[PDB]
Parts: structure tokens; C-alpha cells; sequence
RNA sequence: CGACUCUCGGCAACGGAUAUCUCGGCUCUCGCAUCGAUGAAGAACGUAGCGAAAUGCGAUACCUGGUGUGAAUUGCAGAA
RNA sequence: GGUGAACAGCCUCUGGCCAAUGGAACAAUGUAGGCAAGGGAAGUCGGCAAAACGGAUCCGUAACUUCGGGAAAAGGAUUG
RNA sequence: UAGGAGGGCGCGGCGGCCGAUGCAAAACCCGGGGCGCGAGCCCGGGCGGAGCGGCCGUCGGUGCAGAUCUUGGUGGUAGUAGCAAAUAUUCAAAUGAGAACUUUGAAGGCCGAAGAGGAGAAAGGUUCCAUGUGAACGGCACUUGCACAUGGGUAAGCCGA
């Protein structure tokens, strides 16, 4: 039947790890992100989630480089 | 660390505290009001003869559906008790912690009585339990904090 | 499954790496709030998901 | 006192209406029961001769008297709770049958 | 090869073969069999493991 | 004394089953302190630990119905 | 007399309200304009003598160099 | 492995278990399973449920029929 | 009653005024004494151990018994319904503070090989193995464990990809 029964022939993936995002949510068959879009060359992202836009916008990962831009404009981009 | 009830004369007196006791705590009041006034020795011999179902506790306030028996006549006429043995036991060891208490301060163990005796609800611990259409119930036990002050007896 | 990627047993190496409790020492660094390791995770209970 | 004594156990009036399923470890509860009434000591132990004679026959079957001996003996462990025990253990039975076999005492 | 090579230029012996596996907490473990020239004690008291 | 780990390393060394393993009741002391195959294989040798013969199936019912079938 | 039921009063529990706080939030105002093919945001894995997370950092990996300050770090141990 | 037409059921060997909370008692009412004198559907909306038949060998097998079926029809006998 | 208006009580600030406060403030409790028709207010006692009031003006997220109100807690219910399919357990011994549940041995039964046996694909992710264990968990129990802690373990020219 539906549930009991049916709850038992869970046994593929539809969704393997991204690579892009990192999540799992890699649609296999379709070969595409459902949370980054990918592969498409931009990202997905849609305005009528403000907390999916910030869940993953800019300044919650480490900030490798835009973290020094403030310092270095400070000094006005200085070479010694 | 201080108790409901001081002794009548603090010299005289030992006594022994549990707190988060994991038993029953209906069971232990009806253990307690069963055992209070007791001699020392009396309510370690009646409390072992129950712990060996031999003799019963009477269950006089929660007792709604607690079937009858016989070895309680003489204490309830209606003949309605039980034999807690988990309880008894932790009451046992209560018991012989006083008495060792008594002892270290230096009383007649003979002549020690159960002065104050209280069972008083402790913190209820939570666990999960699994009901039909899927439905998940508490299933909590009800511990008991059980201290009792034991008194020489004076003439 | 026995047959795993790479991916997914280098993944697995790092989930592994983050169970254990909090280190006995941690507990008494200055003005310390860290008080057990909320971030447990259990074959039976959590599954990872992934 | 220390003392071996052949009792012969009817064991068919004490198993009868029994359950199948515990037609056997009733009848060890039996000649648990019967050794306490017969020597007063609370503390029963079967020998495993005993046991292997009574449950050879199945848990649904059993046999209908068993000539046991109860060995009442010393408790020499110095932990202990009674100073005494029995020990019962199946006991040979003569060719005649257990015909007019009373009690007897053993040497 | 590079473990090999490795096993080579450090300690100064040589590898008749190697074996690899990725233990699971994460890193690699590689089994370096010495060709019987060499002797394994000889190296794990050159060393210090045993 | 647990021997969990005695009836394995002996159904796997005997090469029988879990059922089949004897380990003889008086001599659980150094049964319980061998901790090894090795030392498994020592107390075979030894006579501590025995394979149990196999339980008996005889065909001869079969065989005697038989040569009444002839 | 006593048990039970209701109750009053004292203490002890159960529980986390109320009171006092607050390296937080919210609002208003102001100053500057600075990401990316010279590889960015994000993701992943590693990284500490004893760390899991958070915080850093990239096989030079809770950092290297400079410069300033001028004697520490610190849960512990250790070269100093 | 045995019986059997048989990978049916029923018992056994290799291998695996006795893990399903235990003690006492035999009251109603239950749930699962049986048996009943005389009668055999009178119960009931309704033969619902249960009983009766059931393997195999030998004989015999009607109306009807698309001439293939009906058909294991029906009715009998034997079984160690 | 619906409804309207007037005068007041109370809460939290702001501008002023009057002060209380480690000889004990706030808050809270009382079978304490009062005041008011009433909202309420004043004092005593106690715990409590650092801040608080009263008046005029002024403002606002200001007054709770209801909304199958939100959140949190706690009762009776109630030691009650109940722990019941898969045939089954028993006796000595040992360890242990404690044994129906651990381990050994003897017995008795079950799966009866389209198995309750031996291996895998998927999926899980260290559950695998050893040593130990205060709690919690193992819907009874435990010396026990798939629980907790510390360590260990996965080797390929031929099996795969
Ligand atoms: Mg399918
Ligand atoms: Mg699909
Ligand atoms: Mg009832
Ligand atoms: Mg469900
Ligand atoms: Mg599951
Ligand atoms: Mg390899
Ligand atoms: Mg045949
Ligand atoms: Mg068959
Ligand atoms: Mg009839
Ligand atoms: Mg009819
Ligand atoms: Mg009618
Ligand atoms: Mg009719
Ligand atoms: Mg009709
Ligand atoms: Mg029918
Ligand atoms: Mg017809
Ligand atoms: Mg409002
Ligand atoms: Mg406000
Ligand atoms: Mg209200
Ligand atoms: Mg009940
Ligand atoms: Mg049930
Ligand atoms: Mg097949
Ligand atoms: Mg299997
Ligand atoms: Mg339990
Ligand atoms: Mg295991």
C-alpha cells in the first residue's frame, strides 16, 4: 500500500552530493543542482526566498580573499 | 541538606538522605507511612519480611485498583496491599546508613526509633514510548527524594 | 555499500573525526561556556543523509 | 542433623492438570517443594542426575514416582544463610519395583 | 612509485613492493615490503619502533 | 567467566559450528586466560578443547524399508 | 480514638515566574567606495604536544615576514 | 535424509537458536482450536461460520454443445 | 443591558521637585494590623543582598478569567489499560555486592534446508575486534550489549571500477 508498505522501497538516490554547493541535492537523472542550479554557469537564486538568499549569500563562508579588501584599501593598495 | 522536621533534641539523633532515588515514589510513600513510629529494629525486620513477601505493606492513599490480601488484617481491614520490593530495598538502604550514622555518633542502635520519615517527588525522567496511528506518549518514571531522621527513645 | 566513492568514504573519514566529546581540558579555559559536545551524532539515530 | 533418606515421590497427583509446556519444570518445582516439606531446610539443590532422569521423557511426559534420595548435609561454606541443605539425587531402585518400597533410611 | 622513490632516498634501502590502503579515519597506510637484502629489524632499530 | 570469544576461534579453528565446540567446564580458568588462536590451537593440542561428534542420523530405517521394497 | 475525603497553618519538594542585570537586537544619523581569468563569492578536505565545535590558516597550514609596542602564553605540560 | 507425484505438509542431520519480562491461580467475558445425544437449515436478510467430499487403481459417466468440451460430471468398488 | 460622559486607582518611561538605601533596597510569602463604598494603598513579620520610591507636568507596546487563545509547567486520570502471535524451557557450576536474563557443562525442544543456515547488490557508516564502564539507553532485569570511553582494523598487474 501507500505508506507502510511503500516506505519500505526506499533504496536509490535521487540526489548525490553537489559539488558546487556541497549540498545534497544533485538530481542524477536530470544532472542538475536543485539548490545551486548548477551546472549552470550562474547560480540558482530567487527573491521570493530572502532566507535561502541568505543562507547562502555572501559572508557566511570564510572570505578568503574579500576579508583582506577592506585592509588593503586602507593604504590604497600598496606594493613596498 | 536541612530536612522538613528537626529532631526533637539534635544530639540525639542521626539522619540519612536520597535524593533522585529511581523508584517508585507511590510505592515509597505507602512504604514510609507504613514504617513511621517504628522502632529502629522492628522496621528493619518488618521492612526485610515484606522485601521477602512475607508480610504487607499496607496501601491506604493510592491504591485505587491495588487488589486485596489476606497478610494485612491486622493493619487494614479491608485487606488491601502490596509488597514493594524495589522500594523496600531502597528504604533498607536508607535505613542502614542511619543506623551507621547512629552509630558513629554513639546512640543505642537498640533503643533508635524511625523518628521522621518523608518521600517527597523528584524530577520526573522522560523517555519516549510508541502508540497506535503513530503516535508517540511520555513515558516517565516517578523518582522519589526519601530522608528520615532517626530519634532515641526517652522515657 | 562496500562499494563506495571516494568522495563519500573522505566524507565519511571527517564524520568520524568529529565524534568524540569534548576534550577533558577544554572545560576549564577561561570564562568557558562549552559544557558537552551538542554536535554528537549517532548511526542508529541521525542519519547523515548523504 | 545430617541425614540420607529414600523417599519414594508420586508424582502424578502432584503434576496432574499441569500445563504441557510445564509439565516438567513443575515437576522440579515439586521436588523442590517436596524435599522442603520432607526435610525443613529451605535450600533445595537438585542433582543434575535428577534432572536429566525427569526430563528425559520429554517436557510432557514425566515420570510417575521417582525413588529420590535427599541428602540433608552440613553447609560448610563459611558465607552461607541456613547451616544446613539437601541435596536430592536420583537413587537406584531394585528390580521388585516400588512395590511396598516405604521410606527408608540410609546407612 | 613516489612511495618508492621515498622509501628510497630516505633510509637508504629499497621497496620490493608496496601496499596501500586509505585507513578509514582518513590517511593512507602503506605496506613497504624490503627486498631480503635488507632487514626490517635492522631499519625499526634505525628508526626506533620496536 | 564470559568465553564469547572462545567459542569463536574454536567453531573457526575446529572448523565446526558454534554447537559443536567443547570447552570443558573444569579448566575455564586457563580456557578464559588463552586469548589468542594461538593459544586456541595449543589447547587443542593440549585436550582442553574438543569437537563434540556429530549427532546421529542413521539411514538403517531407511535402508531396512528399502530391502523390504526390493 | 484510628484509615479515607475536604481543609487550614509550618517546613520540605516540584517549577522557573517576578525583581536586579546585559560584550545582544532594533531604530535613526553619518563617512568612504573596495570583489572576479593576476582566478572571486560559495563548497570540500586538511591544520594544534594534549580539540570535537566555533575562530583562524593552507602541506610554510590557530601560521611565516615586516613594522610598532615593549615582557609574556596560559586548562596543563615544555623549550625557553 | 525419510514419507510422498513433489522445493506440499509432517520428523531428522550440518549450521543457528531457545531472543521475545517473570511468579501464583483456573472465575466470568473474551481470542484461537476441538467435541456433542434426537433433528438437520426449523437460525438467518442470505447455509455467513463450521461440518461432509478430497490421494490413487478399476468401472461408469447425462442434458447440452461452437462438436474442441461438459468431465474429476453423476453413481459405485478397492486400499493395511 | 447596549451605549455615553465625568472623577479616580494601577504599570513603564521622560522633564522637574521631594527623598529612602548593607542599621538591608527591589522582588516574593503571611492565620499580621489597618485605610478606602471600590480600583487599590499604608505599616509589621520573613526570606532576600542591591538598588527604589512619592508628587506635578508629559507620554505609551499600560490593567485579563475566557478567544477548540500562544508558550511553559503541573494535576486527577493512574500505580490504572496494560507488557499475551512466531511451541520451551530445566538442573549443577563459575564470576559478581546482587543471577530467570552473563559464561560453561548435561539435558529437552525449534528453524528443518524457497531455513530462524552461509554469502552478496542496494542502503547504512565504523555498527566490525579487544580492554574497561558512574550515569543515561537496552519499554522487566544485567556482571550484559549494536549502549558509553580508550585503542585496532579494510593491503590487488589477475576481484571490481
Ligand atoms: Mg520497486
Ligand atoms: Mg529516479
Ligand atoms: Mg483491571
Ligand atoms: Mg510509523
Ligand atoms: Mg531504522
Ligand atoms: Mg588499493
Ligand atoms: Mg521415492
Ligand atoms: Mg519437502
Ligand atoms: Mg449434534
Ligand atoms: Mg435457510
Ligand atoms: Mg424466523
Ligand atoms: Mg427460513
Ligand atoms: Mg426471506
Ligand atoms: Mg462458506
Ligand atoms: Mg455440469
Ligand atoms: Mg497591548
Ligand atoms: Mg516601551
Ligand atoms: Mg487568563
Ligand atoms: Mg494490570
Ligand atoms: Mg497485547
Ligand atoms: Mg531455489
Ligand atoms: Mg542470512
Ligand atoms: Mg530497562
Ligand atoms: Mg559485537
Amino acid at each position: 500500500t501507500k505508506g507502510t508498505g511503500s516506505f519500505g522501497k526506499r533504496r536509490n538516490k535521487t540526489h548525490t552530493l553537489c559539488i558546487r554547493c556541497g549540498r545534497r541535492s544533485f538530481h542524477l537523472q536530470k544532472s542538475t543542482c536543485s539548490s545551486c542550479g548548477y551546472p549552470a554557469a550562474r547560480i540558482r537564486k530567487y527573491n521570493w526566498s530572502v532566507k535561502a538568499i541568505r543562507r547562502k549569500t555572501t559572508g557566511t563562508g570564510r572570505m578568503r580573499y574579500m576579508r583582506h579588501v577592506p585592509r588593503r584599501f586602507k593604504s590604497n593598495f600598496r606594493e613596498g | 541538606v536541612k530536612y522538613s522536621t528537626d529532631p526533637a533534641n539534635p544530639t540525639k539523633s542521626a539522619k540519612a538522605m536520597g535524593r533522585d532515588l529511581r523508584v517508585h515514589f507511590k510505592n515509597t510513600r505507602e512504604t514510609a507511612f507504613a514504617l513511621r513510629k517504628m522502632s529502629l529494629n522492628k522496621a528493619k525486620r518488618y521492612l526485610e519480611d515484606v522485601l521477602a513477601h512475607k508480610q504487607a505493606i499496607p496501601f491506604r492513599r493510592y491504591c485505587r485498583g491495588v487488589g486485596r490480601t489476606a497478610q494485612v488484617k491486622n493493619r487494614q481491614p479491608n485487606g488491601q496491599g502490596r509488597w514493594p520490593a524495589k522500594s523496600a530495598k531502597f528504604v533498607l538502604d536508607l535505613l542502614k546508613n542511619a543506623e551507621s550514622n547512629a552509630e558513629v555518633k554513639g546512640l543505642d542502635v537498640d533503643a533508635l526509633y524511625i523518628s521522621h520519615i518523608q518521600v517527597n517527588q523528584a524530577q520526573k525522567q522522560r523517555r519516549r514510548t510508541y502508540r497506535a496511528h503513530g503516535r508517540i506518549n511520555p513515558y516517565m518514571s516517578n523518582p522519589c527524594h526519601i530522608e528520615l531522621i532517626l530519634s532515641e527513645k526517652e522515657e | 555499500p562496500s562499494h563506495k566513492t571516494f568522495r563519500i568514504k573522505q566524507k565519511l573519514a571527517k564524520k568520524q573525526r568529529q565524534n568524540r566529546p569534548i576534550p577533558y581540558w577544554i572545560r576549564m579555559r577561561t570564562d568557558n561556556t562549552i559544557r558537552y559536545n551538542a554536535k554528537r551524532r549517532h548511526w542508529r539515530r541521525t542519519k547523515l543523509g548523504f | 542433623e545430617v541425614v540420607t533418606r529414600e523417599y519414594t515421590v508420586n508424582l502424578h497427583k502432584r503434576l496432574h492438570g499441569c500445563t504441557f509446556k510445564k509439565k516438567a519444570p513443575n515437576a522440579i518445582k515439586e521436588i523442590r517443594k517436596f524435599a522442603q516439606k520432607a526435610m525443613g531446610t529451605n535450600d533445595v539443590r537438585i542433582d543434575v542426575k535428577l534432572n536429566k532422569h525427569i526430563w528425559s521423557s520429554g517436557i510432557r511426559s514425566v515420570p510417575r514416582r521417582v525413588r529420590v534420595r535427599i541428602a540433608r548435609k552440613r553447609n560448610d561454606e563459611e558465607d552461607a544463610k541456613e547451616e544446613l541443605y539437601s541435596l536430592v539425587t536420583v537413587a537406584e531402585v531394585p528390580q521388585e519395583g516400588l512395590k511396598g518400597l516405604g521410606t527408608k533410611v540410609v546407612e | 612509485k613516489k612511495i618508492k622513490a621515498a622509501v628510497k632516498k630516505m633510509y637508504d634501502i629499497q621497496a620490493k613492493k608496496v601496499n596501500t590502503l586509505i585507513r578509514p579515519d582518513g590517511k593512507k597506510k602503506a605496506y613497504v615490503k624490503l627486498t631480503p637484502d635488507y632487514d626490517a629489524l635492522d631499519v625499526a632499530n634505525k628508526i626506533g619502533i620496536i | 567467566v564470559s568465553l564469547k570469544l572462545q567459542k569463536r576461534l574454536a567453531s573457526s579453528v575446529l572448523k565446526c559450528g558454534k554447537g559443536k565446540v567443547w570447552l570443558d567446564p573444569n579448566e575455564v580458568n586457563e580456557i578464559s586466560m588463552a586469548n589468542s588462536r594461538q593459544n586456541i590451537r595449543k589447547l587443542v593440542k593440549d585436550g582442553f578443547i574438543i569437537r563434540k561428534p556429530q549427532k546421529i542420523h542413521s539411514r538403517s530405517r531407511a535402508r531396512r524399508a528399502h530391502e523390504a521394497k526390493q
